[PDB]
C-alpha cells in the first residue's frame, strides 16, 4: 500500500508507546504490517492506530525494503 | 470571594442588551466566563455589594468590577487580543467609536421611547426606526459589514439590536429588503451569535 | 507570530491570555510546531523554500 | 470547432449581442459552473457558448427564466430551509 | 488643517485644549458664540453640539473620541497606561466623574439657587474625599501627569466662579495639588481670556 513507506512516527502515535517500539530499534513502517507480538500499558496504543488508517498485525509483505 | 480566580464574574442580564452586547465580544474570544441571568428587583448580592453603580451587566477580574456596555467591551477587546474586533489605523478606528455613539445615542431612544411611549410613539418611534432602517440600505452591497471586512464591535451593536426587530413590534417594508434582509443571514447564525444567544430573547424569533 | 492579526506578542504576554501563566507557554509552541516540522504536515509549507 | 458566428448571429440578428450574451453564458460554465447543455468536444468554454446559440437553446430571454427560475427556487430554499430556524428554535 | 469648533468658557472645550496643547498639534480654533457656534458646522456636525474636530476628512463629537484620538495617534508623551489592566481602572476612572460630578454642576449653573446648595455641599464633602490620598502620588492616582487629570485641571480651574472652594480641611493635602498642575506650560498656554476671569491665576 501507500500507507507502508512512511517515517515510523509518521503515524501520530503516542510518545512513550512510541518510545517503547521504537527505542527498541526498528526501522521503517512497512516492516510493522509483518511486527510480530512476541518480538514486543503498551499494547492498546500499537492496536487502535493501525486499525484506524488501514494497518494491521503479523501480516505476509515480501521484498522489502530495497529503498 | 467574587474576583478569588483568575476568572471572570459576570451578574449579566437576561433581557437587557448591555448583557447580550457584552456577550458577543465576551464570548467571541473564546474565554471561560460565567453567566448569571438576574433581575433588577432581586439580583445576586455581589451585583449590589462591590458594585458601587449597580449597573447591568457588571464585570469582575480579580481586581474590581467593570460596570459600562462600553468599557467592558473595550476592556475585553485590549486584553484578549485575538482575533482581533477593532481595526489598527486610529483614522478608521475612533470612527469605528463614533458609530457606537450614533447608535447608542440614535437607535438606543427609540427602544426606550418604544418601551415607555404613547401608542403613536411606539409606532411614530417605529416610524423614525422601520424607514430610516431602510435608508442604510445600500450599504451592505460594498461591504459584507458595516463598512469594515472583518467582523467588528460596530457590527456587534447592531445585531443585539437586530434580535429585537418584531419582539418590540417592526417588520421591513419597501424596495430592497432582500439586500439587508439577506444580510441578516450573514450575521444573526454565527458562533459569536449563535452560541450567545439567549434563550429567553430567541422564542420572539418564531 | 502576527500570523492573520495585528502586531505579534510575547511569551508570558500571552500568559495572561491563557489564564495559565508559567513556562508551558514557550513549549506549546514549542512542541507543536514541532508536528508541524515533520513530513506530510510540511509538504506543501516546505515547497515555498528554495 | 467553429471558424464562423455567420449561423449563431441568425438566431440573434445582430452582432453587438452575440458577444453579450455568449460572453455571459460561456461564464457560468467556468465560474459556479453549470453545465454545458450541447456534448463537448474538448473545446473551451468560449466556442462552446457560441454553439448553444445557433441551435436556439440560448438566448437573452431564456438566459433569464432559466435563472431567475433558480434564484427563487434558492429562496425556496431559504424559506423551506428557513424552517431549520423555524424548529430549531422552540 | 487641524481645525476645532471649541467653546470659549464650557469646560468640554477646555478638556480637549489640554490634550492638544500638552501634546504639540499645530492647531486652530474657531470659537463658538457662546456655547453656540454657527449654523454652518451642521453640514460637517448633524448634532451642532461642541466641540468638534475637523482634519481634513474626519469629524468626531465627544470629549471621549476627540480627546482619545489624539492620544492614540500622537503617541508621546503618552496620557494612558501601557498594558490593559491599567487602562480599564483609568478608562472608568474618568466615567465616573463625567457622570457624578460634571451633571451634578448643572443645578450649580442650571439649577434655580435652591438646588444649587443642594448640589453645592453634598459634592464639597467629595472635594476632600481623594484629599488625603495625594499624599500618595503627585497627580491624582499617578506619579506623571495623565488623561485621568484631564477632566481635573478645567474641572477645579471653575472653582472660585462656581461657589465652591475650601475652608480649613480640604485645602491640606489638596491645593498642592492646583499649585503643582496649574503651571504646567500646557494648562499655562491653554488658558483663554474668556476662561481665565473665574479666578485670580
Amino acid at each position: 500500500d501507500p500507507i507502508l513507506l512512511r517515517p515510523v512516527d509518521d503515524l501520530e502515535l503516542t510518545v512513550r508507546s512510541a518510545n517503547c517500539l521504537k527505542a527498541e530499534a526498528i526501522h521503517y513502517i512497512g516492516d510493522l504490517v509483518q511486527r510480530t507480538e512476541v518480538e514486543l500499558k503498551s499494547l492498546t496504543e500499537i492496536k487502535d492506530v493501525l486499525a484506524s488508517r488501514g494497518l494491521s498485525l503479523g501480516m505476509r509483505l515480501e521484498n522489502w525494503p530495497p529503498a | 470571594a467574587a474576583n478569588k480566580r483568575s476568572v471572570m464574574t459576570l451578574f449579566s442580564g437576561p433581557t437587557d442588551i448591555y448583557s447580550h452586547q457584552v456577550r458577543i465580544v465576551l464570548a467571541e474570544k473564546g474565554v471561560s466566563f460565567e453567566i448569571e441571568h438576574v433581575e433588577k428587583d432581586n439580583p445576586p448580592q455581589d451585583l449590589i455589594d462591590l458594585n458601587p453603580n449597580q449597573s447591568v451587566p457588571t464585570l469582575v477580574d480579580r481586581e474590581l468590577t467593570l460596570w459600562e456596555s462600553r468599557i467592558i467591551m473595550e476592556y475585553l477587546d485590549e486584553r484578549f487580543p485575538h482575533p482581533p474586533l477593532m481595526p489598527v489605523y486610529p483614522v478608521a478606528r475612533g470612527e469605528s467609536r463614533l458609530y457606537m455613539h450614533r447608535i447608542e445615542k440614535d437607535w438606543y431612544t427609540l427602544m426606550n421611547t418604544i418601551i415607555n411611549g404613547s401608542a403613536s410613539e411606539a409606532d411614530a418611534a417605529r416610524k423614525q426606526l422601520r424607514e430610516e432602517l431602510l435608508a442604510i440600505a445600500p450599504v451592505f452591497g460594498q461591504k459584507p459589514y458595516f463598512l469594515s471586512d472583518e467582523f467588528s464591535l460596530v457590527d456587534c451593536y447592531l445585531a443585539p439590536l437586530l434580535w429585537r426587530l418584531p419582539q418590540l413590534g417592526i417588520e421591513f417594508s419597501g424596495p430592497g429588503a432582500k439586500e439587508l434582509k439577506g444580510y441578516m443571514t450573514r450575521v444573526f447564525e454565527r458562533d459569536s451569535f449563535l452560541a450567545s444567544l439567549t434563550e429567553a430573547e430567541r422564542e420572539m424569533r418564531l | 507570530f502576527g500570523i492573520d492579526m495585528n502586531t505579534d506578542y510575547t511569551l508570558e504576554e500571552v500568559g495572561k491570555q491563557f489564564d495559565v501563566t508559567r513556562e508551558r507557554i514557550r513549549q506549546i509552541e514549542a512542541k507543536a510546531l514541532r508536528k508541524l516540522r515533520h513530513p506530510s504536515r510540511s509538504e506543501v509549507l516546505r515547497s515555498f523554500l528554495d | 470547432a467553429r471558424v464562423t458566428v455567420q449561423d449563431a448571429v441568425e438566431k440573434i440578428g445582430n452582432r453587438f449581442d452575440l458577444v453579450l450574451v455568449a460572453a455571459r453564458r460561456a461564464r457560468q460554465m467556468q465560474v459556479g459552473g453549470k453545465d454545458p447543455l450541447v456534448p463537448e468536444e474538448n473545446d473551451k468554454t468560449t466556442v462552446i457558448a457560441l454553439r448553444e446559440i445557433e441551435e436556439g437553446l440560448i438566448n437573452n430571454q431564456i438566459l433569464d427564466v432559466r435563472e431567475r427560475q433558480e434564484q427563487q427556487e434558492q429562496e425556496a430554499a431559504e424559506l423551506q430551509a428557513v424552517t431549520a430556524i423555524a424548529e430549531g428554535r422552540r
